[PDB]
């Protein structure tokens, strides 16, 4: 009966050591985000402001702008059909030929994309603010133009596409697609994409370069219906709170099943994240798979139009 | 306004306190007698102390910190 | 004055804490109570003769 | 109750980190200790000129 | 300037007073944790009582002193039997204190036996009568005990009954307390103790009272011609009906109580002698209380109570 | 819990050990003051025994 194992007793206190010293590490930061997401609810007591100058070129949109001589990359103001209300809008007359309408933008993380149907058709976030000490807003704000807005700017004729990002190491490439056409909501907001060239990999039209076979072809882009968190309509016709690929706090999108990628993803710091971080243990995050991987998100994105020649 | 109303909990807790500190004294001896007062009934008996001085210096205390309160 | 309405919490919590102890004890002193009119009538018997 | 345990448990532990670094200040006593030697020092250095002054004067006196 | 008068103070003075208040409550708690653990372990050696081989002795008797003549003629326990339509019981006679007879009737030395009882028990009597001296086959030794009422009664209601009381302070000195004569009377005359012919070195605090208490605040100090009362028997020299003046409360002794006490052998043997207003379970003076010889706040370390009959005129 | 928080003080345990090793550092403290003030004491009066023997050994020149 050598067998005595009040060993088995003298490792249960090196063992509560530790799930003490764990478990009251844990409180202790329960404290100090108690504390600070009630700092912030008391700094969003008042709105952020902007003055915003509307400069007096205007048009149908950015390309006619730099053709009517409106040369230099700020917010403009730009109505594309008569019957349809003029909005805000930022243009870079400075990107390979000038005459690009910004639709998407992605730098700081300073807006929520995380948002419901409703709020993805209409628009979202800072469409730009006011520079230095300078009267005209001629800096690109986060947003989302809108779907209804995209929609009909692309259904007006031969639309072309740049897609840019940088990497949190100061490196970045472009992803064009001389084609482009967004359907409307009857159609559920229906991509299609082609003509594809640059130095980012087309994962739009071929899904996923570091999958294989019919689970590549499911991450692809190209002919897909919208989804947003509340609004479902992913390649999965599997009816189940499980398979969706937009779930809460996750950006709406252009879903297959699911993603190669997704510019419309949350903004994580830093770059490297793991499943341990995300919400839902998913790839949910700003990335662009063909080239970072599948968790990484992305430094900045942008997504800008200029009807083609 | 606040803090005249702690002194108000802070003095009928010290004065529980020392209500307390009362019985323990009583019952600590309470105690050591009626143990004693097994020697002759049971087998074994329950070889103790008492410390006291214990007592008496921690009531030492309290006493000796019950300053004024709140009044001039 | 900022924090003298902040340490008036710092200074509560070691006021209902310090009640929450002696309301313990005053239980814990009346169990004890029982546990020795237990051994009570245990010590009442004359050595076994 | 518990939130006392922790700002208990968390206080000593903030201790043990402290009792450490008060003892390298310890190593500096047998410093001070090491000037009661160096006091020592020129207090005999003292006693040794002082001697030197006094043998000086005794020849001044008889050259008058 | 009477407006920067404010007491920011209050915030020096109340660390101060928890820095104490919790080093007192959390160290009353390490000993509520001794306290549990003592009547723990003591409960458990009571499941297993002590033994006692007591031989009773040949020669016997009617009481201690018969004894003495019959030539038993040393301190150990012997059986007595007064009258004849009485069952025989146990007893101790001290043979070697002057010249023997001596029939214990009470003893203190160790506070080994409860004496806080009921009626009953203290009419019947209680504790150990004697304890097996070391190695050998007789209860040499005496124990603490209480020979009972109905006994000690008709022991002296027999023939004239002297009556003796030793006693001891922890310093080791002692007295003691004749009374010539003696008589405790039957049940329905409530125990009614009677002494007389006092003399010795201790006071006489049964007939005169307490030495320091005078006038009025004496003659309530008297034990003389008074009943017997116990904590659930009220027979003492009160007649103010109210159930806070009895003589004789919870945990205390059954003695012959006036208003109250000028001394009381049953009362609850403090150990070291000193005990303090606030040691005592109501804050009165119950301890081996003998006034006149060591004042109120004194246990004595032994008290014993030996009779024996009238002769030596 | 409140056998957890009561056993977590302790406390008091760590904290009189500096209590009684923080003084300890402390009258040494003084002994810093009250040395290095009477070293450089020392000091001053040695430098001045010094000029004492010079402004003297020169009148040993007028000697002879």
């Amino acid at each position: 009966q050598l067998y005595i194992d009040e060993t088995v007793n003298s490792n249960i206190p090196t063992n509560l050591r530790v799930l003490r010293s764990i478990l009251e590490n844990l409180r202790s930061k329960i404290q100090k985000l108690e504390s600070d997401v009630s700092a912030q609810m008391e700094y969003c007591r008042t709105p952020c402001t902007v003055s915003c100058n509307i400069p007096v070129v205007s048009g149908k949109e950015c390309e006619e702008i730099i053709r009517k001589g409106g040369e230099t990359s700020e917010m403009y103001l730009i109505q594309p059909d008569s019957s349809v209300k003029p909005y805000r809008v930022y243009c870079d007359m400075n990107t390979e030929n000038g005459g690009w309408t910004v639709i998407q933008n992605r730098q700081d993380g300073s807006v929520d994309f995380g948002r419901k149907w409703d709020p993805y058709k209409q628009g979202f976030g800072n469409v730009a603010t006011n520079t230095d000490g300078k009267n005209y807003c001629g800096l690109p704000g986060e947003y989302w133009l809108g779907n209804d807005k995209i929609s009909q700017l692309t259904r007006m004729g031969p639309t072309e596409l740049l897609i840019e990002m940088e990497d949190w190491k100061g490196d970045k490439v472009k992803a064009h697609y001389g084609g482009f056409t967004v359907q409307n909501e009857a159609n559920k907001y229906q991509i299609s994409v082609n003509k594809y060239r640059g130095t980012a990999g087309n994962a739009l039209m071929d899904g996923a370069s570091q999958l294989m076979g019919e689970n590549r072809t499911m991450t692809i882009h190209n002919g897909m219906f919208f989804s947003t968190y509340d609004r479902d309509n992913d390649g999965w016709l599997t009816s189940d709170p499980r398979k969706q690929c937009s779930k809460e706090d996750g950006g709406g999108w252009w879903y297959n099943r699911c993603h190669a990628a997704n510019p419309n993803g949350r903004y994580y710091w830093g770059g490297q994240y793991t499943w341990d971080m995300a919400k839902h243990g998913t790839d949910d995050g700003v990335v662009w798979m063909n080239w970072k991987g599948s968790w990484y998100s992305m430094r900045k994105m942008s997504m800008k139009i200029r009807p083609f020649f | 306004r606040k803090v005249i109303e702690k002194v108000q909990h802070i003095q009928l807790l010290q004065k529980n306190v020392r209500a307390q500190l009362v019985d323990m004294k009583r019952l600590e001896v309470d105690i050591d007698i009626k143990i004693r007062s097994c020697r002759g009934s049971c087998s074994r008996a329950l070889a103790r102390e008492v410390d006291l001085k214990d007592y008496e210096d921690q009531q030492k205390q309290l006493e000796q910190v019950i300053a004024k309160d709140l009044l001039p | 004055i900022m924090k003298y309405e902040a340490s008036i919490l710092t200074h509560d919590s070691s006021i209902r804490y310090l009640q929450e102890i002696y309301n313990s004890n005053n239980q814990k002193i009346v169990n004890l109570k029982e546990k020795v009119a237990q051994l009570e009538a245990q010590c009442q018997e004359p050595c076994k003769d | 109750a518990i939130d006392q345990a922790s700002q208990d448990y968390n206080r000593a532990n903030v201790l043990e980190k402290e009792l450490e670094a008060i003892t390298r200040e310890q190593e500096i006593n047998r410093n001070l200790l090491g000037n009661a030697k160096l006091e020592l020092d020129q207090l005999s250095s003292e006693k040794e000129q002082l001697t030197i002054e006094k043998a000086k004067l005794e020849e001044e006196k008889q050259i008058s």
